[PDB]
């Protein structure tokens, strides 16, 4: 079992500095550590504790007699030796000392293989983008315009990647980490035998433990001690420098920043070792000066270089702070800190912000955790009632105009008080809208209105919220169970108490073995106010990992029915409350999202082809909003809501519950300072303790914030007479204060005069937020006439800067999930190339990395051997054959290879058929050289799988070719099969069936074999039928890897199902041998197929035969789809040039048009009008009755019948067919069925954080027009041609480029391909298998419901 | 004779004077109306300082608090 | 008829000279209480400046008083009105 | 003997004009019913908000 | 003639009913010396307030 929970990869915990001092004292380990510095464990009886843990005390012995021997100096104490004893934060400027190059070979045999691998199809790659560039532009200069200096290849890439610096430290950290990660499993199985690790390089003498390691660089005489963690840290931030680095050297885009960036790491590890834990408030600082450094090119001389001074006099204080530097030494700190920013594009000041990770993370303290809570939070604080009183008022006038516009237009249940006028009088009477200008006066009036009960909100309305594992912390008489027992033994015995019963269980396991659960009865906990008077109430903060700021360092757990109460609450919020407020532009769609935040931005920018329109863009952080909050300040506003639920008293909790009761942070290695505080409550406000909070938490009860803030918002902007439109994201917000300036102004004087307009708006947000308790700081609030910040992206000028070396710090050689499979390792690397390549960085260099990446993880995955294994005869294999190790890459991930990313990926995010794009680019490799035809006949020919009806329906584009689905999601399906199977929670009684699979075989047998086979039907009528809503109910778990234990350890697989799981690479990768080794003997009628036939044909012909022991030889309708590269034979017209196809016959195409004249980031009225771009279309049915309210059940159950006669044939025995399909989710009879079903016509056949596509740099000012095509399979092409043109456009001038002297013209002519065939449906389609006997829960709510009409 | 005429003379002129007396009186009910009109005022201003009263008292962290239904 | 004619109207005219000296202290209570409510107005005007513009603070825990002691607040729920009620 | 038919007919006008006046001035009188009954409910929620001060 | 001494008799029989509500309305003056009241206990309670 332990093969498979194997110690994490990468960073996923704080990294806790007196864990570090624990091991350190508990061995007697040489160190300079002062008494302050150990804290608390320097008065513990270190005796006792090593008379307790031997095996730990015998291994720290060992190092530390081991380090004695090597360097006799250490003996010396009081420091009057050479060696000095660093803690992390103080051997950054000495990581590329530590080598071990010597004595270390699999490092190299890796570097080599890679090497060798590479070597091989470098040369195939060029051609096959060019041959691509050739295809989709006519000419051969595609990818390489914007560069065109020197054109990176994959073999450039390995060498530029394996060459350059960090490259040694990378292998020797990786080395080092794959070393104690071995060591800690084979302690974890008790082998106690050389459980210590000596490589004594010369120079550098390193020694490993399970617990810590202990480097010693002879040439810096400097010697440290490294936590797992800190190991884990260290190698992924190494692996982040050297990826950025190394994508610096090779994109052209990228090209400035790498001096930049490499200065810049070289003067913070100089000033990390100089301070301490300290610097990391000036990467803060310096995580800030990114966009103070963007609004120093602000054209408003008022707002420009404000922020700037602001960043540099906090740098100059964080530097004089401990008085480590005079006031000219840090003077020429920051000078040299800001140098690094100036004289960049603004596209690449904003790709500094990916050295953020860049130098780890802080040593943690739980004191110094809580001091900063404890100083914002628990604090007085003045409050405006007027202020408040006016936000409630807009509170009031918000709700009710957002229950307009909906419910017919008709006022929620209101009271008026005595003193409204006449004029609120008739409004309700009328029930018209509630000007903003009107609510500004009679504010006593709107205010003291009471909305009614408005919606029939149910705690159980939503089921997936409960199924969310969230950390609970244990009962406040188990609250010092979190500690380590070792620490708190002695304070237990002296106290003569019993020792605290350490809590590990989990809300989602404590939900799902309830016996009686009742969201109604859970809410009454709050409701009924046994909350305020619970005892056993414990709320516990722990430290937050991957966390640089002071702010944010703890993130706080709260007990089982608190933590239930609070997502309940927080469900009703979002639901009902939350939709009313349409004045932000949050929307659950993304799509929705960047295209409103595209037109905010774009507001300002009107070019000359009256009165204009101007924009000033105001943005400020919400992150310390939390601790700022106070009960009187939201008292009123969360009164009203519980009106309007109808619930007595539900919000208004957080507070009411943080004053009587004290928190704490929970650290294992982290006991309070004095001994004698055994209990929680008469702690003391100091050490870990914060006694009576007064203020709120983060993400808790986020939601009502949100709408306080919007409701503030609101009131300054009609206050100061300015229309805006705010987009408060919870930790973030965006002001556009919008005003009308002359059109024959100059920009900068239009600019000038919307930031005068906007002053007032801001002083009028200021004093409303300083009424309400929140102080806005020079920290918060960005004022700048271009950009605004949302989701950590900058919206500069119409565009969204790429933020790519963001993305390319975190592509790592293993995914940190449990499977650990090389699949999902190369499928981890593909995404991540795929937010390069709409990050801004160059297509071409894109794939070739991807390629380069999916080598190097094989090789690093054959190389470095997760678990041993009795045979070697695949390692070998592959290992001795470098050509197997390149076919196996290249090959598509759906043939069975590791290449996740196809060609047509490159350019469109929807992909239609997958396995018509493979077999697109296994054509182009082949042509190319990369790959041979014999492998594509090998596929052809390749023995069909163990597959079912089941996978064929579920996941349909699929062939029947094994180990295609990694053991990760095994694994994942394995922990929520027996989290169902345990499950006793009265909300899924009937979910969970022993016969499940039989069933969905039966059901998806029935729906498949038939004369013409239909996997997208099959496949949406099992996912809308009872069995596919009760495998969406159990695919609601997380599944994490704490679940995936807790499964593994209740339930434990058999010793086939291990063994498997176990050597799952091995097996997968055997199994590819046998068609990426020789070419097999195929069927002679397989020749046909040649490298010039249609990918379309290929794919149908493959998925015949890789289908043919379930089907018997009938064909496969409704999957093909055109490749986006293969299907379109675009033409580029510059100047004087036409389309070669407009002159020969072809006369369809998608006209892209881009003006002449445009400069990025310059006068908006030189360059042609600027637009939102076309970003894509999602859904968007003319039903017989238009039911309102319908449950999710009905609305299944009305597509399934609706799909079915669709499909399957609109005679009366379908009806019968469909009518049991839809019964199973509902209880209509046939007559209403039939009546209330959709129209059974173009079934869309759609089934199953902020990252935009591209930088909208060029594609805004770019012209279409699809007049001269014939345009819902067709409408999802036409928008692929459309989204790969305007990619194509964007990749003509990328973004190196900023300018475009000539008009360009793109055709893309979709007429006279192969790929372009009729689409036929609706035939009779006879079941040909009686109907399976199918289980519903009928007693199960989410499942059936038994009155779906009113 | 020309007596009762005397009389009925001194009556009318007696009530002339009353008449003036009671259209005094009714021109006196004006100011009731300005004051019952600022009397409106006076119940609006107190529902509002009585309203705001209340919301300042309901703020209190101490006393946890809850709309009814 | 006449002394009748007379008689008692003289006496309802006497009756009527009593109500109607009764009466004209009408219109001076009335003007007094129109003052005096107009004096309402401006002090009424002056309690709403005062409480329109009125800070309510928390004092939090700066003092580090122990959470034991602090527990000075109810735990019940009471349900009170302010404006709609 | 006419002159006496003329002031009786004169009589009875100034006897319809005080009706006229005496009715709407008992108008009035109900006015400052409704007055005083809204006043009362102004001591009645003034002695309400007394009692919250405190 | 008789007829209108009989007439008379009726409008003064109204006019003694008239001085019937008249004495009803006099009523208020007790109520405005609580209103008064009113004025000096708000007087002293807004003295608290400042
Ligand atoms: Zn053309
Ligand atoms: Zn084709």
């Amino acid at each position: 079992l332990n093969e498979i929970l194997l110690p994490e990869v990468h960073l996923n915990s704080p990294i806790v500095r007196y864990k570090l001092f624990y091991y350190i004292l508990h061995g007697q380990l040489p160190n300079d550590l002062e008494p302050d510095d150990l804290g608390p464990l320097a008065n513990q009886n270190w005796k006792a504790i090593r008379a307790e843990e031997s095996q730990v005390h015998a291994r720290l012995k060992q190092i530390r007699v081991e380090l004695i021997a090597r360097i006799p100096s250490l003996r010396w104490t009081r420091s009057q030796r050479e060696i000095a004893i660093l803690i992390w934060p103080r051997i950054l400027p000495i990581l590329q000392a530590y080598d071990l190059r010597q004595s270390m070979q699999l490092p190299t045999v890796w570097e080599k293989l890679t090497q060798s691998t590479v070597n091989l199809i470098s040369d195939g790659l060029e051609r096959v983008v060019l041959h691509i560039s050739n295809q989709l532009t006519g000419k051969p200069n595609l990818f390489t315009r914007s560069r065109a200096y020197s054109i990176p290849s994959t073999r450039e890439l390995s060498q530029i990647w394996f060459n350059n610096e960090w490259s040694g430290s990378v292998k020797t950290w990786l080395m080092i980490k794959y070393r104690m990660r071995q060591l800690i499993t084979n302690q974890k199985t008790g082998e106690l035998t050389d459980l210590v690790t000596i490589v004594d390089t010369r120079s550098t003498l390193c020694i490993i433990t399970p617990e810590l390691v202990a480097l010693y660089s002879s040439e810096h005489k400097a010697l440290t001690y490294l936590t797992f963690e800190m190991v884990l840290m260290v190698t992924d931030m190494l692996e982040g420098r050297l990826n950025v680095s190394s994508l610096c050297t090779a994109s052209h885009y990228l090209s400035p920043l790498k001096k930049r960036i490499e200065v810049l790491l070289t003067l913070v590890d100089d000033l990390a070792l100089l301070m301490g834990d300290k610097v990391y408030g000036i990467v803060s600082s310096l995580e800030s000066f990114v966009y103070a450094q963007l609004q120093y090119g602000d054209p408003v001389i008022d707002i420009k270089g404000t922020f700037y001074g602001f960043i540099c006099n906090e740098i100059l204080d964080l530097l004089t702070e401990d008085n480590i530097f005079t006031e000219e030494e840090a003077n020429k700190v920051l000078l040299d800190l800001t140098s690094q920013f100036d004289n960049l594009s603004p596209d690449l000041t904003a790709e500094l912000l990916c050295i953020m990770r860049l130098w780890g993370h802080p040593t943690l303290t739980a004191s110094q955790a809580a001091s900063k809570v404890r100083e914002s939070m628990c604090a007085p604080k003045v409050l405006d009632f007027q202020t408040i009183m006016k936000t409630l008022a807009f509170f009031h006038a918000i709700l009710i105009n957002g229950y307009r516009r909906s419910h017919n237009g008709i006022w929620p249940p209101t009271t008026l008080h005595g003193n409204a006028p006449k004029s609120l009088i008739e409004m309700r009477h009328d029930n018209s809208e509630l000007k903003y200008e009107y609510v500004l006066k009679n504010w006593k009036s709107i205010s003291m209105l009471r909305i009614h009960k408005c919606f029939d909100a149910s705690p159980d309305e939503d089921l997936s919220i409960f199924m969310k594992d969230k950390a609970i912390s244990c009962p406040r008489q188990d609250w010092m169970g979190v500690f380590r027992r070792s620490l708190i033994k002695q304070r237990y015995r002296d106290a003569n108490r019993p020792l605290p019963q350490p809590f590990n269980r989990r809300l989602l396991l404590n939900f799902l073995e309830d016996d009686r659960f009742d969201p109604i009865k859970e809410l009454e906990y709050v409701t009924s106010g046994e909350y305020l008077r619970d005892p056993e109430f414990c709320a516990s903060y722990s430290l937050k990992e991957k966390e640089i700021k002071a702010t944010g360092r703890i993130f706080a757990k709260m007990t089982k029915r608190m933590r239930s109460c609070q997502v309940i609450a927080e469900s009703l919020l979002a639901n009902h409350a939350g939709k009313l407020m349409r004045e932000n532009g949050v929307v659950l769609d993304q799509l929705k999202l960047t295209k409103s935040l595209l037109t905010m931005n774009q507001i300002g920018i009107i070019s000359e082809h009256g009165f204009e329109i101007a924009a000033c863009f105001l943005t400020t952080d919400l992150t310390k909003y939390c601790l700022n909050w106070r009960y009187q300040v939201i008292i009123p506003f969360a009164r009203t809501l519980n009106s309007m639920y109808g619930i007595p008293h539900l919000f208004e909790w957080i507070h009411l519950r943080l004053m009587r009761s004290t928190l704490y942070v929970g650290d294992p290695f982290n006991p309070p300072s004095d001994p004698t505080q055994l209990d929680l409550d008469t702690a003391l406000n100091d050490d870990i303790f914060i006694v009576s909070p007064r203020g709120g938490i983060e993400g808790l009860c986020q939601k009502l914030w949100t709408m306080i803030s919007i409701s503030t918002i609101i009131l300054s902007a009609t206050e100061a007479n300015t229309r805006v439109m705010s987009m408060v994201q919870g930790d973030n917000q965006a002001i556009a204060i919008t005003t009308r300036v002359v059109r024959s102004l100059s920009h900068s004087e239009k600019k000038e005069q919307a930031y005068k307009a906007s002053k007032l708006f801001f002083e009028r947000l200021r004093a409303n937020n300083h009424g309400i308790g929140h102080h806005l700081k020079e920290q918060e609030t960005i004022l700048s006439s271009d950009f605004f910040i949302y989701s950590k992206r900058v919206f500069y000028k119409g565009r969204i800067l790429t933020q790519a070396l963001k993305n390319v710090s975190k592509m790592c050689l293993t995914a940190d999930i449990l499977g650990d499979c090389s699949q999902a390792s190369c499928s981890n690397l593909a995404t991540t190339v795929m937010r390069l390549t709409e990050n801004g960085v160059e297509k071409d260099l894109c794939y070739f990395l991807n390629a380069f990446m999916t080598i190097r993880q094989l090789c690093y995955d054959l190389v470095f051997p997760q678990t041993k294994s009795l045979s070697q005869d695949i390692t070998n294999a592959y290992l001795n054959h470098p050509i197997l190790i390149s076919r196996l890459c290249l090959l598509p991930s759906q043939l069975g290879g590791l290449n996740f990313l196809s060609c047509s990926r490159l350019f469109n995010r929807n992909i239609g058929d997958p396995l018509v794009s493979a077999i697109a680019d296994v054509k182009r490799l082949i042509k190319a050289g990369c790959l041979d035809i014999w492998v594509l006949y090998n596929i052809l020919g390749r023995r069909p799988g163990k597959g079912k009806w089941s996978t064929l329906a579920a996941d349909p584009y699929t062939l029947n070719i094994d180990y295609l689905v990694p053991s990760t999601t095994f694994l994942k399906k394995h922990a929520q099969y027996t989290l169902m199977e345990r499950s006793v929670n009265p909300m899924l009684r009937g979910v969970f069936s022993e016969n499940a699979a039989e069933e969905e075989e039966e059901l998806a047998q029935y729906l498949l074999d038939r004369e013409v086979v239909m996997p997208r039907v099959a496949h949406v009528i099992l996912a809308q039928s009872s069995c596919g809503r009760r495998k969406q109910i159990q695919g609601y778990l997380d599944s994490t890897r704490t679940i995936i234990r807790y499964s593994l350890e209740v339930r434990p697989l058999s010793a086939k199902k291990l063994n498997t799981v176990i050597e799952y690479n091995l097996l997968y990768l055997s199994y590819n041998l046998e068609i990426i080794e020789k070419p097999n003997i195929v069927q002679p009628f397989l020749n046909a197929i040649n490298v010039d036939t249609c990918s379309i044909d290929i794919a149908r012909s493959l998925r015949k035969l890789s289908w043919a022991t379930l089907l018997n030889g009938r064909p496969i309708e409704g999957l093909e789809t055109p490749d986006p590269i293969e299907l379109v034979h675009g033409c580029l017209i510059i100047g004087s040039d036409e389309c070669e196809h407009c002159s020969s016959g072809d006369d369809k195409f998608t006209w892209f048009f881009l003006p002449k004249g445009i400069r990025l980031d310059d006068d908006p009225a030189s360059n042609p009008p600027i637009r939102v771009p076309y970003i894509g279309s999602k859904t968007d049915v003319a039903s017989m009755a238009y039911i309102k309210g319908a449950s999710v059940s009905l609305k299944s159950a009305l597509r399934l019948a609706g799909v079915y006669i669709w499909a399957f044939g609109d005679t009366e025995e379908s009806w019968q067919d469909a009518y049991e399909l839809a019964s199973t989710r509902v209880n209509l009879t046939l007559e209403q069925l039939q009546s209330l079903t959709p129209l059974p016509t173009s079934a869309n056949l759609v089934h199953r954080k902020f990252t935009p596509a591209s930088s909208y740099a060029f594609s805004s000012f770019v012209h279409i027009s699809n007049d001269c095509q014939i345009l819902t399979d067709s409408n999802l092409i036409y928008q692929q041609v459309m989204i790969t043109g305007l990619a194509l456009i964007e990749t003509w001038n990328n973004p190196p480029i900023n300018f475009s002297v000539y008009e360009t013209t793109l055709h893309l002519h979709t007429g006279s391909s192969c790929c372009i065939r009729p689409v036929e449906s609706c035939v009779v389609n006879p079941p040909l298998l009686p109907v399976p006997l199918i289980n519903v829960p009928q007693m199960n709510k989410f499942v059936y419901d038994p009155e779906p009409l009113s | 004779a020309n007596e009762i005429m005397d009389l009925l003379r001194g009556m009318d002129a007696r009530l002339q004077h009353l008449e003036q007396k009671v259209d005094k009186v009714l021109a006196q009910g004006s100011m009731v109306t300005q004051i019952k009109n600022e009397l409106s005022t006076v119940k609006t201003t107190l529902a509002t300082i009585e309203g705001m009263m209340a919301t300042v008292k309901i703020m209190d962290p101490g006393n946890p608090t809850g709309v009814p239904v």
